């Protein structure tokens, strides 16, 4: 019947053709288009179609557009099943609603129910301000399924317009955010408020742009150039991703060899103590193809998180960066590394460490900003691990970031290091400053101490005395023994006390 | 003033009740590795009252209490007071008595006849190793009074050349819609006022100079 | 034999009679007379009093300690089964060996295995330097065994000296932190170091302080004036905690009635909606016998969080306070509330709450800072939370932080609210200035239209008209009708969906 | 480097040139060449070679040879995971020390968490004397795994010499 056809092409326009057409003025897509780049092409089933609001306050009872400001539905993505939500500008500025919230609970209940992933794309305004406390009422129950579903099935987040208020606690609890470059920005209380209260001036982009986020704070996970930009990194990401928690990841088939040597790394380190080179090009001539998906690349740049595959199936991988404040440990990078652990274990994804730490940065600022608890993080989330975990040391691991580092002490199943590895308690110059106290006011007996223990202990080789490290391995051969450990650990079976949930500092 | 004579044996008597009665039902508690009636109860206590140190004994009788003294001297005490109530009012050694009690850290403190003393019941052992603990000085405050918080000032109540006891309210900073009372932490004269009612202050500014 | 009882004696010297009155000069006691002022008399049972360390290097043969440093053992509190182990500052200033960390960790395996709290008291100074790589083995096997205990045991730690290096992260996974008063102090790298790197002239007192730690970093959960004291409140707090996550709370006899009235909370709540109270009053009158054994006082104290008892049954208080920064969310204040609720979650105690929230603090410093994620961890804390949780709302609950403050959106059991209460989206003024904001050229309309928002909005009454609010109640009953709601639940039976674990930010 | 190779083929000569061709006399393989007899060609990885002793006691901290007497490590049978370990009887009588222990217990650990095969093969004569009590420790934890192990994985043994005592 021609009337069905006639109304589901008018709520197809939204708000009008005006506000969609300002919507392209400003370099944006509409949530629709949003919905039709992601996912595969004829997929997209939508659910609430017809939905409207059932306010009756200020005069909303006039203004009754059908979808009440947000697209639900599911779709295959590489012929796999997900679950999204997109939520459309130009109605009500994307403002949340009671209705508007229902429909949004109907897939987060269907997604859970299948375990299968879902995707929520944020461009809006926060909770309707005419509705009321209503309003708050649903975005409390969207909260609760959110953290219902975290470790069961992965939930990603894109923010491609405004998030304010209410609106931001939602992604922050999903377990990756991205933004796009110059038309999106998040933040708690807006800009006027901040002038009424704290007299300071300052723009949308300057509180809460994607700078900030992905340099400053530690909200975002990555930034892109544009909208169509960001959909297909979103497609590449999800084929990299487990579908649930029991499932495992997924296998595709690889153009690499798991037996190629590379005698360039071989080189790789510098005779020169106090040269640094790029880890990032280890990690990217060890995993398959050189192809890498970074996490965080924008903040806490001392260390490295990401995913890349071997053997076509994949791999998470954390890195120590000497480029950066010579790849110390501080409590940012603490964070960063330790939510992606957290991640990796709980989704069955294997985790191989790259290993080149002097220490913890000191000062007054770190250990007043809480580094006892933030360091711990780190430590607690590779304890805790029952994946397999595989760690390499390079050039140095001292002390406490040692046992940090993924070391066997903590639970590691295989430990690797390098010809040279330096494994020691600190430095040889402090550590005969301490031990011989009582000679320091000569200057030869200084030397010769201090060289005699360079020879005997800042080598692999006290570790490998007492079993703390499985073999010395020649660098050339890094990739090929990865595979091979990996296929033997895939069969890895063990269990963690039993409890309602640890206790994790926060 | 610290108490004398009948007062002071007083108030340890009756801080030892107060004692006796809380360790009664502590020893009540549940999931215990074996049944608490068969353990003991050391029966000497060290009663520490503002330094001033009474060994003591106590043993009940009937349903009250029995305080033995080093001189000999013994106190029966008997009330009815229970945890939370702001006064004990009771018999010791033939004398009605009531006593305000206030709580603090591993003890009490104790107001009765105008005297004031702070109070806690040790064993031997452990006053012992209480007396190894020194005594430790407070450094005071810093001769100004600071804005610990951002805002605007609403009132400023004392004059110049006024000298002041502690929680003397001093001025009024409101910030979000809610007032905030600053008080002195200290003693003295208010010499300058750097602050103006209506003003608009930062973190770390300065109201007024002792 | 008398040759045996000689072999102890001398054990029990540790590192000579001089270093123990050196010790007992800083005003500080020895490890066995805390060990003794900790435990019920005559109840102590010590292992392996007799363990030597087996280092070669830097003549450390020389010179075996008997202990090797630290004193490990079990004991009773108050009759109930605790483990604990106490570090000698007088052998090798505490320093931790490898022999050092099998007693301590033959004592954590055996609190795990007997299901029994685990007390840590710390005056230390890290890995011994001389024992090397080994030394650091050691701490890792005892961190792992931290990791394993989490909700499972209650896990107390306690500073009674210097804690420095690895010795800081051990105590940084457990469950509480208390420290002593001007002889403690904790941190990672120490002042001559932070001297050399960063030029900054710091003492120790400065850097890891007792009052750094309680107010300003997040570390420690209070701080005592003396040894005495402290352990007189740890045996304090152990009446109050489960003995591990299936037994439950301990249950005492009251002295205290359920069913009284406090008619002085009736004027509480002052008229001027500009004056603030002191809700510490409102929690120390609802309690048992007005005795709050409350943690971490002196940071963040916009927030409450404490132990009380009810019907001699133990409860955690969770509650705004007015008095300072006006009761605001922050991000400090929600760290603090949601490291609670997760414990009290973990070993089954309920959780009251107490509602008096404007909103969330504004300004770029908090943006910058994180406040999105730091928020939204109370925000999960409670959502995820399976134990009874009672919520009672004074006077304000307005947006996104009346959703987090235990609503019966995220979970909630039971929803009162005195007469005073004001639940809406926001302030009459804001909410008029957006839904007029083409009128604002008047100035007596807006009065009007203010006025009238006011009476309709600014109440308890839409949400009880919608039932978000199960009752009204008089403020004189709160205590009698906690009391009986409490006990209602104690039946309460909801489990979350499986899972290794969720993915809490951090 | 070319010192690390050089430390390689230091380890894999045990107890020296004389006391391999004493075993070659008596008809006996070393323990590596049986290594390499059963499993698959190129998939031994071998875990602790460099493992030396800690006593002090009897003259015998004069004398540490690395792998202190037993050679460990993982590979496939017909493409199937195993792990295995093989004593060497030119190492102290192919004797058990806490080290020793050590590292077989370490391969029994990794059986188990794998759930795969385990191939012991005995050459020795027992706990080493001059390490006391402490190489009696040793085998008690070995005990245990075998039995934590029994009914879930297949465990073999092949006596190829002496095994007595404990
Ligand atoms: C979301 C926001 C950041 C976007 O700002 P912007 O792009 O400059 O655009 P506008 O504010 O003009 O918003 C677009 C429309 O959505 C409406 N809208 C936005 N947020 C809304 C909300 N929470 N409730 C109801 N309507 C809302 C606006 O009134 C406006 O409609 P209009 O074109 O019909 O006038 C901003 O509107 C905002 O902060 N909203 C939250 C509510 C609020 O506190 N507003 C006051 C501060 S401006
Ligand atoms: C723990 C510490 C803060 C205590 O400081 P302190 O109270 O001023 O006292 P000292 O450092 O002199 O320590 C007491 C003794 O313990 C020894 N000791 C301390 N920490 C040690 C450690 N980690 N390893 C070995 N011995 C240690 C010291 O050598 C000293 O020995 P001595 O009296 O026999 O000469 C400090 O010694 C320290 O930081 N130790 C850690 C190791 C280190 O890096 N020290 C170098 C800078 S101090
Ligand atoms: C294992 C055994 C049966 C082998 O007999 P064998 O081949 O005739 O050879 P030996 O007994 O000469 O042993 C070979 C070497 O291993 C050593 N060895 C054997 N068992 C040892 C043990 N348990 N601890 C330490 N060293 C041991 C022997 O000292 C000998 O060293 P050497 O040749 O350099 O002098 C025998 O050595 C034995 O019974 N050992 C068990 C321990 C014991 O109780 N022995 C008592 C004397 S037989
Ligand atoms: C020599 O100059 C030593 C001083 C610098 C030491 C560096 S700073 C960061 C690392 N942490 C630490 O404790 N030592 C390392
Ligand atoms: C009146 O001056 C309005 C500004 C104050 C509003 C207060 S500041 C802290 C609270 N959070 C928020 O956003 N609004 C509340």
């Amino acid at each position: 019947l021609e009337k069905l056809e006639e109304r589901r092409a008018q709520a197809r326009l939204g708000g009008g053709e005006k506000r969609l057409e300002a919507q392209h003025k400003r370099g944006k897509l509409t949530a629709r288009e949003r919905i039709e780049l992601l996912l595969d092409h004829g997929s997209f089933e939508e659910f609430d179609m017809f939905v409207q609001h059932r306010s009756t306050d200020f005069g909303m009872e006039k203004q009754k557009i059908p979808g009440d400001g947000v697209v639900t539905g599911w779709g295959t993505v590489n012929g796999r099943t997900v679950f999204l939500f997109s939520k459309d500008f130009t109605v009500f500025g994307g403002s949340s609603s009671e209705a508007h919230a229902a429909k949004i609970v109907k897939v987060q209940d269907m997604a859970l129910k299948m375990r299968a992933p879902i995707i929520g794309i944020f461009d809006a305004g926060g909770a309707r301000i005419q509705e009321g406390v209503a309003a708050l009422g649903g975005h409390g129950e969207v909260f609760r399924r959110n953290v219902a579903a975290s470790g069961v099935i992965p939930q990603i987040s894109v923010i491609m317009g405004p998030c304010a208020g209410g609106d931001v606690y939602s992604p922050a609890m999903t377990d990756f955010i991205f933004m796009v470059r110059d038309t999106s920005y998040m933040f708690v209380t807006g800009p006027d408020v901040v002038k009424t209260v704290t007299n300071e001036v300052v723009t949308a982009e300057e509180l809460g742009g994607a700078k900030v986020h992905t340099s400053k704070s530690s909200i975002a996970d990555g930034s892109f150039e544009n909208d169509v930009e960001a959909i297909l990194q979103i497609r590449r990401l999800l084929d990299f991703l487990p579908a649930n928690n029991i499932e495992g990841v997924p296998e595709i088939e690889s153009f690499d060899d798991v037996n190629r040597l590379d005698k360039s790394l071989d080189t790789l380190i510098p005779d020169n103590p106090n040269k640094p080179y790029d880890m990032g090009e280890l990690i990217r001539r060890v995993v398959d193809e050189g192809d890498f998906f970074e996490i965080q690349a924008a903040y806490a740049r001392n260390i490295i998180t990401g995913f890349g595959r071997v053997e076509g199936r994949t791999v998470g991988f954390v890195a120590n960066q000497p480029l950066v404040l010579a790849g110390v440990l501080d409590s940012d990078a603490s964070r960063k590394a330790a939510r992606f652990v957290r991640f990796c274990n709980a989704f069955s994804i294997p985790i191989v460490t790259f290993v080149d730490v002097p220490g913890f940065l000191p000062g007054t600022a770190q250990e007043y900003g809480g580094l006892i608890k933030h360091g711990a993080k780190l430590l607690f989330a590779y304890s805790q691990a029952t994946v397999p975990l595989v760690t390499i040391i390079t050039r140095k691991a001292f002390g406490g970031a040692y046992i940090v580092m993924a070391s066997k002490h903590v639970g590691a199943d295989l430990n690797y290091a390098w010809p040279t590895a330096q494994i020691a308690v600190m430095g040889a110059k402090g550590a005969v400053e301490i031990i011989f106290r009582a000679e320091i006011g000569d200057a030869d007996k200084v030397a010769e101490r201090t060289k005699e223990y360079e020879d005997r202990f800042l080598s692999p080789f006290v570790a490998a005395e007492r079993g703390y490290i499985d073999e010395v391995i020649m660098p050339h051969s890094t990739r090929k023994r990865i595979a091979r450990a990996l296929g033997m650990l895939r069969t890895k079976e063990m269990e963690q006390p039993r409890k309602k949930h640890d206790n994790i500092p926060l | 003033p610290e108490p004398e004579g009948p007062v002071a044996h007083r108030l340890a008597a009756v801080a030892a009740a107060i004692d006796h009665k809380l360790n009664i039902r502590k020893r009540g508690i549940s999931g215990q590795m074996r049944d608490p009636s068969l353990l003991t109860f050391q029966r000497e206590r060290v009663v520490v009252l503002s330094g001033q140190r009474f060994n003591v004994t106590v043993d009940p009788d009937g349903d009250d209490l029995l305080v033995t003294f080093d001189d000999g001297t013994t106190a029966p005490v008997r009330s009815a007071w229970r945890p939370g109530a702001p006064v004990w009012s009771g018999t010791v050694g033939d004398q009605s008595v009531a006593i305000q009690v206030r709580p603090l850290l591993n003890g009490v403190f104790l107001q009765h006849a105008g005297a004031a003393a702070e109070a806690r019941v040790f064993t031997r052992r452990e006053a012992e190793l209480a007396d190894l603990m020194p005594v430790k000085e407070n450094a005071g405050s810093g001769k100004q009074l600071l804005c610990p918080m951002p805002g605007l000032v609403k009132q400023i109540m004392v004059s110049e050349g006024q000298e002041v006891k502690n929680g003397e309210p001093l001025a009024i900073v409101e910030a979000m819609k809610m007032e905030n009372v600053l008080r002195a932490e200290r003693d003295g004269t208010i010499s300058k006022i750097a602050a103006k009612e209506g003003d608009s202050l930062a973190v770390d500014a300065v109201i007024l100079e002792f």
